[PDB]
């Protein structure tokens, strides 16, 4: 299986390099 | 949502300014 978990760990500080300044807002489901 | 479309397979810098505010 696909751990979410462990990925989205990865993937939020993916979005803070990517995003910068302008944020984001993380919601697992779907 | 992100994690269905970067978990299995990668996304780019591209696809994940897709997601920003
Ligand atoms: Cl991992
Ligand atoms: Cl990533
Ligand atoms: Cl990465
Ligand atoms: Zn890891
Ligand atoms: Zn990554």
């Amino acid at each position: 299986f696909v751990n979410q978990h462990l990925c989205g760990s990865h993937l939020v500080e993916a979005l803070y390099l990517v995003c910068g300044e302008r944020g984001f807002f993380y919601t697992p489901k779907a | 949502g992100i994690v269905e479309q970067c978990c299995t397979s990668i996304c780019s810098l591209y696809q994940l300014e897709n997601y920003c505010n």
